[PDB]
Formats: C-alpha cells, structure tokens, sequence
C-alpha cells in the first residue's frame, strides 16, 4: 500500500552536537536526513473510521453536524460552513454590513486570500503597516489610514497570535467602524481566554488540511456575533447565486480531528513554549512575542534575527537572513519565509482589475502604495526566520530537543555566520 | 458496493497523506481530468470546488467581466443571479458563454454522449454525485484555461513558480479526496 | 465514537520528584491516574485500510500471503499458520517427530501453553529449573533429566531473550533429540544474528494481539527446519482432524503490523537499554542481563530486587516483593508478577488428567515434583517483578523518563520499603 | 452491502482499540453469545476458534473421555478423526453425543428454527461464512459449558480468576487445555451477520 508512514525514529540528539562543525562546511548534521519529515495532518484511524459514519448520513446532514460541533466549542452564537476560508471572509465582511465601495483596513502583511475577500465584498482593501513584535496590524496607524470612506477593520490572527482586539475594538467604537477577524492561523487561540473568531462582528477561518484544526482537503467557517449579520449573509448567498457550500468529505474529517484537538494543541504548546524559553538564552534568536492575555496557537513559529550583534557590523539584514536560512537548511531545519511580497505589491493591488476594468477600486480615490509606508512590514521580512511545518506539527521529544540543538549550534558560530553572510552577492 | 467504494478510496488517499490540492504528489485531481479529456474531446480542463467557479471561469476566460454582456436566455435563477453579482448584463444578438451538464447517478454513464458537442466552453456540474460541490470546465480555448486556473488563488501558475494577469481571486481549489471518489465514480461507471 | 485514544499528553517529569513523598504515603505519584493508560496494539489507519484490501480476496490466500511474508523475514525454510500459538507447538512437536509417551524436557517456569502443548502432542513434559540470570532453560540440568523416553528438549525464549541455544543444541546432538522453540515473546529477537525460530528443528510463536508483533486477536505459526518435518505436521492434521486454520481477519492485521515493526521495535530496543544503565546505577534494582550474542526482543521486561540489602535484614524477599509492587503501582508503573506458580504446580500437572483417565502420562513414570528441584525458578519468583505493557508498548520520551524517575524515588526511599515491607502480614 | 459492513464492524472494533479475547471491556463475545442464548432458549454458550473445540467441549463435558465411547454414526469424515485422536471408541447402543449444524449464508436467516431443537447441546459452526473458524457450543447443562470453559487456556474461569484473585470454579478440575479462545475481531463479524440476517 502507498503510505506516508516514517519508519526511522528520531534518536536523542547528542548535546555535544552543539560543539559539532556546520553541515554547510562538511560537519555532521544535526538532524539526519532520514528524520526531516513530519507528517500533517496526524490521520489516525478515527478518522478513517469516522468517514464510514458520514458516508451514511445525508451530506447536509454531516456539515451541518460539523458546523454545530465547532461553533459549540469556539463558542461563537452564529456559524456557517463554507468550502473555503477565503469565502468565509468574503460572507463575514458582507454579513457584516460592508457594501460595494467602502473601504476595509487591512494589514500589508497577510496572505492574498485576506484581501481578496474584500475584493469579493465589492470593498477597497487600505493596506496599513503592521506591529514590529506581534506582525499584527498596528492599532497606532489606524487613524492615518481612516477616510469617510471605511466601514471596517479586518485584522488578521497572523502566525497564530491575537490582534490587539483590545485597541482595534475601541478604534472601531469610536469611529463606527465594524470589525472583521481573519482567524484562519488561529485555531484554538484565545484572548483573555476567549477564542479568536468571536470578538468581531463577523469572522471567516480557513479550515484548509494544512491549519492547526483541519477539515479533509479545502473548508471555511464564518462566524457572526449578532443574528442580523448572520441572516445578511445567508440573504447574501440567497442573492449572489454564489455555491460556497463545505463538503461532507471535508466535514467529516473535522468531526474526527475536532475530538482530538485538545491533546495536538497541548503538545504544540508545550513545545513552542520550551523552544521561547531556549531562544532566550541565545544572542542570535528570539521566539515570538506573546503578551500576556494572548494564548499562540503557532501555527506559524517567527523567530527574530539579532542583527545588531557587533559580529555583524555592516553586513546588511537580508544576507544574515538568508545566511542563516542556508545553515539552518543544512542542519535539518527548514526555516522558510510565508510571504515575501506585501499584498499592496502583489499584481492583483497593482493592475487593480478586480471584478473587470478596475472594479470595485474605482469607486473610491486610488492610492499609490509605496515600499516607505511599510517599514515594520519590510523590517520584519529582511530580519526574521520562519518554523511553519516543524511547530504545527505536534513533534515528539527528540524532534524537539533536535530542533534546541540546532539554534544553540549555530548560537555558537556566530562569527561564522557573520563571514558566510558577508560572501552572499548583493542582489538588487 | 457504493458505500464500500467510496469507503476504500477516501481510506486509500487518508492512507496516502496526501489529502491537500497544493501538495506535490497530488494525483487525484490530474486523474480526473485527464479522464474527462478522454471522454470530451477537450484539450484543457480546470477542476473547482463549486459551480460558480466554473461559469466565472468561463465568461472571465472569454473577457466577459463586469460591464460586458453576454447570452443568458438559457440560465436558471441561481447563474442568473450569479451573472447580475459578475456585473454581466444581457443580450441575445450574442452566443451563450458556455453549455451547462448537470452529471448524476442517473446519466454518469453517458458522459461520453454528453460531452461530444459543438460546445465552446463544457461545463460538467458534479455536485449531485453528493461528494461534493464540484465543477469542471473543459474547453479547446487556451486563454479559458489560463484564465480560469489565474482566477483560483494557488492555481496552476503559483504551484509551478507578467504574462496573464490575475485580478479578484477566489478559493475554488477542490479537495483532493472529493476529486478522487468523482475519478473513481468514473471509472467504475465505464468511463475508463 | 468509541476509541481508545489518550487525550493527556504524558508531561516532562520533574526531576525533583526524586525527592517527593511516595505515592503510597500520600504523596503525589510520578505518573498521574490519567497518564496511566497504555496503547497496544498500536493500530493506526493502514490497519483498517489493510481489512479493507483483504476482506475482497479469497480468506485463504490472505492467510498464505501472510504466512509466506513473515515466513521471509523470519527466514524460516518452511511455516504452517495457525489459529494459536498453543496449536503452533503442538504441530512444532509432533512435526519434529514426537511421539505418543516420549518425553520433552522443558522449563518449569513458562506459561502453561507450553506444557500442555507437550500433551497434546501426547508426550510427558519433563520440568528443568533455570538459568537465575537468563530465566531460561538450564543446559546445566539436562543430563540428571535425561532418559530413554526422551525424545526433544523444548526451550521458552521468555521474555523475549534467546535462550542457550548452542548449549542446549550441543546436547541435543550428544543425546539424538530434536530441539522445539517456544518463540512466543521473541518477535524480531537474535542470537548470533538469526531470529529465534529458526535455529530448533521445529518452533513454535504465539501472533496473539499482546505480543510485540501481534495478529489481530488470535493467532500463532510453526516454523520447520527441514521439509520432512513440515510434511509431519501437515500429514497429523490430514489424520487428526485437528482444525487449528488462523482467520484471515486475524492474518490481515498481521499484514499490515509487519510493515511498521522495524519502526516500533526500533523504539522498545532504545527505551528498554536506557531503562537497564538507568537501574544499573540504583541500589535496589537491576534490568535483565543479555548475552553479548543476543537482542532481547523485551516484550517483558525482568526486574531484579536486591533483596540482600541491609535495610531488609530479617525481612521475607516475598514481603519486599509485595510492598515493591504496591509501592511502585501507587506511583504509576504497573510492576506486577507474570506467572506465581511453576508448571508441576498448576492443577493440570497435579491431578495429570490429560486426555483423560491420565493419558498420556501414565506411559511414563511417577513424575512427582518437589519445590526442591526448582531453586533458581522459586528464587527468581520471590526476588523479581516485572514491566509487560509499560515496555512492550513503544512509548514516549516523557512515559520512559517516568519510569527512570520511579524506579530512583524508590531507590531512594529503601529505608521506607524495608518499613513497609515489614508490615506485610504473614502468607504462606 | 456485504464488504462495507464488514469493513465497519471491523473499523468500529479496531478503533475501540479492544481486539483481545482476554481484555476487559471486550463486549463483542458476549453479545455474540447472548444472541445465540436467545435464538437457541439454551442457557449457556461457549464460543470457540474452532469447531474441534466445540467438539471437544461437548465430549469432555458429558465426561467422554480417552477410553469411553459414544455414538458416532451422524460424525463426517473429519469429526470421525478427531474422535479417535481423542481416543474415543463407537457404538451404536449409546446416546448421540451433540447435534451439529454448519450456518453459512444460504441458512444464516433461518437459525431460528435450526437451532430451537430438542438436542441436549448444540453445536454451531460458523466457519463457512468466512471470516475465519468459528463454533459455538449451546446447552442447558451447566456442566458441559463449565468444562467446556474450562479446558480453554484464559478461559472464562481463569478471567475470573486472573481479574477477582479467586478461583472461580474448583470442583471443576482442568486436564489438556487448548486455546480455542475466538478473535473479537472474528466474533463481531459474526454477531453483525446474525443481526443483520433476522436473528
Ligand atoms: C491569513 C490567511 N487568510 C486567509 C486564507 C484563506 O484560506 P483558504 O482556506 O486558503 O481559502 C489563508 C490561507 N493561506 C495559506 C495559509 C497556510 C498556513 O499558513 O499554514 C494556505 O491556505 O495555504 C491565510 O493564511
Ligand atoms: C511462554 C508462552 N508460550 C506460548 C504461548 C502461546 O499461547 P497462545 O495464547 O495460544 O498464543 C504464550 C502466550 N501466553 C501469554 C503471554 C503474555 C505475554 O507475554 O504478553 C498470553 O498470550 O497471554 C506464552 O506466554
């Protein structure tokens, strides 16, 4: 049979590794190349199990089960299940009373699908920049970003963190504005232990196969505050002719795996936590900031680059970042970057033919982004490392330890970080 | 058989891992269109997780966007509907945009009859097999193709790596595991 | 849905726990009540997609296909399955050529299928006491037992180590016997680089869903050095009747298992050797003792108590026994006795039944056995506890490291066990 | 139909995670049982991975023996081996030991009748539904399903024994054992064929 099944266990890495030469100068690595895998989702025989059970069941029956069963533990008085997360934004902006030019405040950090729902909503996404610890869009740029035109506020869950509800509420108080979440990193996260998808008036939540709560394949759910909200985007849909219905495939596979989120969020947690507090003994990494009310769910782990070190005087930022990103790779640990673009900067924001012939942004004053109006964004992109796959997956022990021993491997080659990123070529 | 066959292959691709439309080694999705090729004599297809992608797909494929018009003589209320949202008016002096297929149970087994037309833009409506919202557009047309994969944010063209430009997107990427029970279906209902 | 998935992840011990109150005195314990549970077998989603291949094959080819794959692996020239390891060493027997009143020396200490295998067979099990490291068959003994009725020498790999194989062959060449293995707990165990089951002239294992390769329920095979043997065994079941056929059900879990076994045997060799140089360094306990030859299989795992220590002057080694075992369940590890009584005492070896009217013993001579004859067997069983599930399980970095910590809060608490040990009302 | 039932039941059982014959909580032998109790009106069953194991309880329970004899006009070919191999000699003067019936899936709807008999044990075999070999033994003698379980190894009374820590049956003494104790995994197979066929 075709199975992902990893036969070869993870040893206990030796802590002597951290003494070890660089894989990328011809050392031994700490993670050994049959050990890089990580399977996700975890797909348990439950959830085989569980798909012999819907099959039975009507399919309208099976999402709406799941619909119920999630929205009963997120803790949210309305919910509808969509095929996607990208619609489900798209229905909780307009549940949410946002109509055709109006503008909606959004990060320039996040990905497409976020603005894209505004587009749907026939609205005009005003990107703004994002906080330098939190990468959340900054509550302290709101007010240069509000026109007569803006009905709403959409900050984005980004990474797994919360937003500053807190602030972003009482901007949208003030000016009348309706606040709109993109949850879909932050399953299970909580502020002031409520979850992330019921501060909002609305909220949308990818529930894709490759989020921290998975459904089987491509799934959303939007969330509603009030039952108006709630009733103007079930008339939405009524109206539109849009189908963005879930399947029952994809449904039933959320029934399962819902069963089993708590004991995949313990492990996540425990070990995002244990790797903050190792980071903080480094001089070159720190793990993501977590203010106190806020539970991660680390669906993305961020790690910061301490490029002021003396070590790396006149060597610019980016060159640290890929240095570092070439010896991480060769160690076993694949530190990527999510999103290399800011949105305004994508080709959809820039020929801005949305709908056709530049629908719905001429229905407002166009605006020309620039690279200065985002300096958090682009610092934040040049001086930062990113754990997506490692960390969503609820890893054992000795995957863990052998991810510790990696940063503290190369927390003590910082020298030769410093010549190895002094050799990368300019790029332009 | 059916809750048997449908059993095994939703067991096989859970087997497998390999349950994401973007991951690599994804093959269910490529199977089901590669037979729907076969059955049509179409020489592209776009896989959606709804019907509404597919008949965006078409008119957008077919520069008919928002302001334009188009032939809706033969739409039921719900593409009417969708049409209006597009921006798309109405003329008869134009040709209609596509040829609409609703596939069930009941006429899977003559796809073959169904898909041979003079028919610009094919679009099959799989939804009724209860698998799933599913669509599937089959066309001759190149820029229908590109277009329409363009139209699904990570489409064909941001899997592999200024050329065709994308304007609002959309998630109607399918499931994997839905595609593989319609390519299974198809198969067993003699369709090679 | 009714699943026996653990929702509490097993936390990292403190290892100051060392110092904590013992459970038994209201202390809190090293494994909470819900970190207490064990998963065996481990049955994940190939499994039940494997029933789901070979429930449309005829059930005879899926039991063949399993026989041959294992058979391969094993690299056992010939194999009959079969519906019990039991009826596995009865076929081992009377296809090594044991006959109606012949007689097989065995240990006395085994499980009770071993013996009454023997008289199936319609043989007389001749008792030998064992090795006090091993607990295996002592080749020592032997010649005192040896007779003109003896026909083989049956040796147990219990716990999953090899027995004295070159010894014990070495004797049965000297004397013209067979050699049967009972392989029942030594799933993927070595002597000298070959898998048990392949060295006797026949063998015998249990595929029973608590052994360290488990079929799914019941289920056993016979393995044959030579054809002549396999033919043997074939043709007693032509003549007997006998129907011992194994399930394809039972085979088809088989199937699947064999594919992760390297995997989850890999994790047993790990966790069982750092348990041994763990309680290498305590005062009050030792793991088993391995040949250099040898690679225990540890689907036991053998504990021994210094019982000679001077906190226990004037104390029954069975009393520090019963309070080790109390003592350890109250902290979470599940340390219990394996078999209490010898096979001579069992009722089955007292009243001599057999087939009824005391056939087949009554071909042979009295055969009455004494405590006397057995003081390694009696002594192991008064001084030793035992790990089944805790180890035979391949569990986690967090679950092993309890384990550690138990065993050195009680090393470190051996004033207390003499105590409590003391305490322990007399039995007989 | 057919496979994707079997496929459940053995997904269901597989995912409770309890496929030993000897673990608590394993419910499906006993439900398997109680079904058959109440088709048959006979008090006590006794399940089997084999149909010699049900023979064999039958002889052992009426205390035929190596050395006695019993009436083995109604036995095939294979029974007639088996006998002998125990040791038990015929004749034609003495009372039939057991009434066998084979159930497969041409008969499986009418156990009702088949089993509703004046026979003092009955025994069922379930092998030819192929999910592996299967028997049943049904009586109102206490002393026959005592025996019966009695000479399986981790049979009921050792359960009991190894669960209480107390003999559960003293009197009732163990010579040869066997172990013809059945996969839950084969049993719920069964016991979902009996329900879904009437029974
Ligand atoms: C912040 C954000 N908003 C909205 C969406 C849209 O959800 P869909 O279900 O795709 O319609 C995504 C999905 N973007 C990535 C995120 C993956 C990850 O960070 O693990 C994706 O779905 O591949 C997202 O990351
Ligand atoms: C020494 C020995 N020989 C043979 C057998 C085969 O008996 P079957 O049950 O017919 O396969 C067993 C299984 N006896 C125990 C072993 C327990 C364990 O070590 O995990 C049992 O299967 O409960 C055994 O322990």
């Amino acid at each position: 049979m075709k199975t992902d099944f990893i036969m070869v266990p993870t040893a206990m890495p030796d802590e002597k590794m951290i003494n070890y030469q660089l894989a990328i100068d011809g050392g031994e690595p700490v993670i050994p190349k049959a050990n890089r895998k990580t399977i996700f989702p975890n797909i348990a025989k439950e959830d085989l199990f569980q798909m012999m059970i819907s099959v039975q069941k009507p399919e309208e029956m099976v999402v709406s089960e799941f619909a119920e069963k999630y929205r009963q533990r997120v803790g949210a008085p309305y919910a509808i299940p969509t095929a996607s997360g990208t619609s489900s934004l798209h229905l909780a902006l307009v549940g949410a009373g946002v109509k055709a030019g109006d503008e909606v405040i959004v990060p320039a950090f996040t990905f497409i699908a976020t603005a894209q729902a505004i587009v749907a909503a026939k609205a005009i996404p005003v990107f703004a920049d994002i906080d330098p610890q939190t990468y959340c869009l900054d509550p302290r740029q709101l007010d240069k970003k509000v026109t007569a035109r803006t009905k709403a506020v959409m900050p984005v869950h980004v990474h797994g963190l919360p937003a500053d509800i807190d602030a972003l509420a009482s901007f949208c108080r003030q000016h009348q504005l309706a606040l709109i979440e993109d949850a879909s990193h932050a399953h299970s996260a909580t502020l002031h232990g409520r979850y992330c998808g019921t501060f909002g008036d609305a909220a949308g939540q990818s529930l894709m196969a490759d989020k921290n709560f998975p459904l089987g394949g491509e799934a959303g759910i939007a969330f509603f505050k009030e039952r108006e909200s709630y009733d103007r985007a079930l008339a939405f849909l009524e109206e539109s002719g849009l189908d963005y219905r879930m399947s029952w495939v994809a449904a039933a596979f959320g029934i399962s795996q819902l069963d089993r989120l708590d004991y995949y969020d313990e492990i996540r947690q425990r070990n995002a936590q244990r790797l903050i507090d190792e980071l903080a003994t480094t001089r070159l990494f720190t793990g993501p900031m977590i203010p106190a009310a806020a539970k991660h769910s680390f669906n993305m782990f961020r790690i910061k680059i301490n490029t002021a070190l003396p070590e790396f005087k006149d060597i610019p930022e980016y060159k640290l970042k890929l240095a570092l990103q070439q010896i991480l790779n060769e160690e076993g640990v694949f530190a990527r970057e999510w999103q290399n673009t800011l949105l305004p900067f994508h080709l959809p924001f820039q020929n801005k033919k949305g709908f056709g012939k530049g629908y719905p942004f001429f229905l407002g004053d166009s605006q020309e982004y620039k690279h200065e109006h985002f300096p958090n964004a682009l610092q934040m992109l040049r001086s930062t490392l990113v754990l997506c796959r490692e960390l969503r997956s609820p890893v054992e022990y000795e995957k863990l330890h052998s991810y510790i021993i990696t940063f503290k491997k190369v927390d003590k080659n910082i020298q030769r970080v410093a010549e190895i990123a002094s050799q990368i070529d300019d790029v332009p | 058989e059916q809750l048997f066959q449908v059993s095994f292959v939703l067991a096989r691709v859970l087997t497998s891992g390999i349950i994401m439309s973007i991951e690599k080694n994804e093959n269910e999705l490529k199977g089901l269109e590669n037979i729907l090729k076969k059955t049509s004599s179409k020489q592209y297809a776009v896989t959606f997780n709804s019907i509404s992608g597919a008949v965006i797909g078409s008119l957008w494929g077919q520069d008919i966007v928002y302001g334009e018009a188009t032939n809706q003589q033969s739409l039921d209320e719900q593409q009417e509907k969708l049409f209006k949202w597009l921006g798309i008016g109405h003329s008869s002096l134009l040709p209609e945009p596509y040829t609409l297929h609703a596939i069930n149970w009941g006429n899977i087994s003559n796809l073959q009859k169904i898909t041979h037309e003079e028919a610009h833009v094919t679009l099959l409506d799989f939804t009724k097999l209860g698998f799933g919202p599913c669509a599937v557009l089959l066309t001759n047309n190149e820029t229908i193709y590109k277009k329409s994969e363009r139209l699904k944010i990570f489409g064909a063209f941001d899997l592999r790596t200024k050329e065709i430009k994308p304007g609002l997107q959309f998630n109607f990427r399918l499931s994997p595991l839905v595609g593989a029970c319609i390519k299974m279906a198809l198969i067993k209902m003699g369709l090679n």
